[PDB]
């Protein structure tokens, strides 16, 4: 088990920014640092981004101009660089840890930051 | 009321000589045709390419409203009138399909288009047949079909080098030019054009203004052509012979269809019922096996080359690899037997590649670009496959546990054959028209349509993939013979009062014989390579039968 932190809720106005930092501590080896994803009223969780591995990223063609990450695995920490904040476009905000250890894969999940849009 | 008016008018246009006006008109008009078979490849062959990498046939079925309604109304308000409403209509919306976001719009402006250019060739056909005098009635009408192989080359040259891609069914969006699709319905279009633009330096047939009553213009016109014709060669200057040959609205276009019909009426009668039936009987045979024919070509060639590419497939069977991270990417079929214990794939691309009896556990996928792959009795067991191309529609029934998908991921031949296939008519129309005063049309018709069902049979001998070009090379070349001689006979029988409307109405039972034709041969592609032998056959057998009925020349 790795413990993850969740962070970065709240309002945030179109136009402004908020830095939503993932954080991990406790048997990590090499690990995919945390990605994120958003969690709607229906059960699902929509992809939004990851820069997890190497110096490469995948962002969802949803959250072009959007949705930013950036990594610093010295620290094991993601930071999602919310912008262009439509005021429809809320969510749960969540982290998705990959561990990469001798046992093979395991994934962790926190229980997500709530974003929402100031005007 | 006997027609010596033709008779007249035959003498005039043989006096006046075939000069610099004729020529002038061809080109004009073949413009014109070219749009025509720019509009009819990329509505039989560019349209459906449209895929996710058949309702493209609509634009048929509205060909064949248009050209029945401009074959009506051409003999009531005029020949030029009605080919610039539709090379207007069919360009205007070209233009609009080329910026519309989505294939349903896109389609019913298709068919709106399609419905101009149906209209086209009835109306140039009737029209350039009023100027040319009745000696050379088939060499140079022949020669004006050879516009139709032009813009065949036209479109297939221009898909193959602006959109050797395909699978735009799926793929649009709000910019423009962004996908290379919007770039060829501009580039196919532009021969419209160039068509209205030209239209507008010509006379209208003097025969349409004879009929009406408004002799004057016919003889100003005979006069324009007789004076530029003698203007053409400088010195010999020689003068013409002058010679004497609201509710306001629902009415009008009620006694303006009621003309119409009693116009399709007056083709099946005492006279000239039997000539339209047997008429019917040919095109829609012919229709029906070319277009059949010319789609299917095309087809086998594509499930040929699939057939290689399966015996061409590979597999051995597969070991227990740890951390195996096979980062190179593989174009192999099948790798059956898999155990894979901690697994650590990344980066690689797989094309036609297949897993069967595989088994997985604690393997981890990075990145793969997978297409046509699919899994087949794997049983996964805690894997993780983060950034993947694998959804339920790539992945097939199989034993799935404590399996995660954190992230996802959202023609060049077919041208150049049909390419190939239209620049391999040019032969025939450089015979046909050399020889179609010499030999005959009705002579010319029958022997061209035994060719082409003799080469019906071999179309099958050729199961190699140059064969098959080869045959579709020949059976082009041999049926344009049939096409021009029905042309020519279509145009010579039918007087100028009911010409365009009998034209029109055989060429919308053409286009539903295409619709058909084209249905049923991709039916049953590949399927013992009898069906379109044996229903070609049958079908030209019938052709051949009728053109050997019709009446002479003179009827
Ligand atoms: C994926 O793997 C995990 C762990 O290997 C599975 O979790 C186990 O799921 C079973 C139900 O199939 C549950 O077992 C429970 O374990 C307790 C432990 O004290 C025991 O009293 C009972 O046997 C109880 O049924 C439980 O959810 C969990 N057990 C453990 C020890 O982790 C998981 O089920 C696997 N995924 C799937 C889809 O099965
Ligand atoms: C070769 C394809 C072909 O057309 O076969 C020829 C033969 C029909 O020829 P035919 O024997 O009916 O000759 C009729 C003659 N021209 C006349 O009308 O006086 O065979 C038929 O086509 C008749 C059977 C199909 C109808
Ligand atoms: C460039 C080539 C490969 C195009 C192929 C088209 C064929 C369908 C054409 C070419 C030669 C044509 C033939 C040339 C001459 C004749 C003889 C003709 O009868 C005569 O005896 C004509 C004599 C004359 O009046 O000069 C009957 C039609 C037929 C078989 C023609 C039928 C149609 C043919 C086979
Ligand atoms: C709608 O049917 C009334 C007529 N249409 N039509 C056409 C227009 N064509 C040509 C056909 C193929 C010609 C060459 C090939 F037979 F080898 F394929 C396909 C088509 O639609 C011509 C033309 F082009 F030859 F001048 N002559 C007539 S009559
Ligand atoms: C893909 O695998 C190849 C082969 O294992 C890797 O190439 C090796 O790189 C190492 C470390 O520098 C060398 O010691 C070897 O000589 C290389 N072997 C070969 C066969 O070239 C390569 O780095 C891997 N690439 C990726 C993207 O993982
Ligand atoms: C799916 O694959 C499994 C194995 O990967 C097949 O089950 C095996 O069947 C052989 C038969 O000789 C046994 O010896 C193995 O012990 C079986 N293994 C397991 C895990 O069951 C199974 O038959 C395959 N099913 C299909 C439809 O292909």
């Amino acid at each position: 088990q790795v413990q993850l932190v969740e962070s970065g809720g709240g309002l945030v106005q179109p136009g402004g920014s908020l830095r939503l930092s993932c954080a991990a501590s406790g048997s990590i080896f090499n690990m995919r640092v945390m990605g994120w994803y958003r969690q709607a009223p229906g059960e699902q969780r929509e992809s939004v981004a990851s820069m997890a591995s190497g110096d490469k990223t995948t962002y969802a063609d949803s959250v072009k101009g959007r949705f930013t990450i950036s990594r610093d695995n010295a620290k094991n920490t993601v930071a999602l660089q919310m912008n262009s904040l439509k005021p429809e476009d809320t969510a749960v905000y969540y982290c998705h840890a990959v561990d990469l250890t001798r046992n093979g894969p395991r994934v962790y999940w926190g229980q997500g930051t709530q974003v929402t849009v100031s005007s | 009321e006997r027609e010596e008016l033709a008779q007249q008018y035959e003498a005039i246009l043989r006096e006046c000589g075939h000069g610099r006006f004729q020529w002038t008109l061809y080109f004009v008009l073949g413009l014109a045709l070219m749009a025509d078979g720019v509009e009819v490849f990329v509505v039989g062959f560019v349209l459906p390419s449209a895929e996710k990498d058949m309702l493209g046939l609509i634009v048929y079925l509205g060909m064949m409203v248009g050209a029945f309604l401009w074959g009506g109304l051409a003999d009531r308000l005029g020949r030029r009138q009605c080919l610039l409403i539709s090379l207007s209509v069919n360009s205007v919306f070209a233009f609009f399909s080329s910026f519309v976001q989505g294939y349903g719009t896109f389609l019913f402006c298709r068919l709106l288009s399609g419905v101009g250019i149906g209209g086209s060739i009835p109306i140039v056909f009737s029209y350039f047949s009023e100027f040319l005098a009745q000696e050379k009635r088939g060499e140079h009408l022949s020669w004006l079909c050879m516009f139709w192989m032009i813009g065949g080359v036209y479109a297939a040259a221009m898909a193959w080098a602006i959109i050797p891609h395909y699978g735009w069914s799926f793929q649009m969006g709000s910019a423009y030019q962004f996908h290379s699709w919007r770039v060829f319905v501009l580039v196919c279009a532009f021969p419209s054009v160039f068509a209205i633009g030209a239209l507008t330096t010509q006379p209208e047939s003097p025969r349409f203004f004879l009929e009406n009553g408004k002799h004057d213009e016919a003889w100003m016109v005979l006069k324009q052509v007789h004076d530029t014709n003698m203007r053409a060669k400088g010195h010999p200057e020689r003068v013409f012979s002058v010679t004497h040959i609201y509710q306001r609205w629902g009415v009008r276009a009620l006694s303006l269809g009621g003309q119409v019909w009693g116009n399709f009426l007056s083709c099946f009668g005492p006279e000239y019922r039997r000539i339209t039936l047997m008429m019917m009987g040919v095109w829609f045979t012919m229709s029906f096996s070319y277009y059949g024919l010319t789609v299917w070509f095309p087809d086998m060639i594509r499930h040929l080359q699939a057939v290689d590419y399966a015996s061409r497939t590979k597999v051995f069977p597969g070991e227990r690899v740890e951390h195996v991270t096979f980062n190179f990417t593989l174009e192999n079929q099948i790798h059956r037997g898999g155990q894979y214990f901690n697994d650590k794939f990344i980066g690689l691309r797989l094309k036609s590649v297949s897993f069967e009896d595989s088994l997985f556990e604690e393997c981890y996928f990075e990145d793969v670009t997978s297409s046509n792959t699919f899994f087949r009795n794997c049983t996964f067991i805690n894997t993780v496959f983060y950034n993947t191309d694998l959804f339920e529609y790539k992945f097939v029934n199989s034993r799935l546990i404590n399996s995660t998908f954190l992230h996802n991921k959202e023609a060049y031949m077919v041208y150049f054959v049909s390419f190939l296939g239209t620049l391999a008519v040019l032969p025939g129309n450089i015979v046909s028209a050399l020889l179609m005063d010499k030999i005959g049309r009705l002579r010319m018709l029958a022997g061209s349509s035994v060719m082409s069902c003799v080469s019906c049979f071999f179309l099958s001998f050729g199961n190699s993939e140059s064969a098959m070009i080869a045959l579709l090379c020949l059976f082009g070349g041999v049926s344009i013979a049939s096409w021009n001689a029905l042309d020519v006979l279509t145009v010579e029988l039918y007087p100028s009062d009911k010409r365009t409307t009998a034209f029109g109405f055989l060429n919308a039972l053409c286009k539903l014989a295409a619709v058909l034709g084209i249905s049923i041969f991709t039916s049953f592609v590949g399927i013992t390579k009898a069906a379109p032998i044996l229903f070609a056959s049958a079908a030209l057998a019938l052709g051949s039968s009728l053109a050997l009925k019709l009446p002479e020349t003179r009827g």
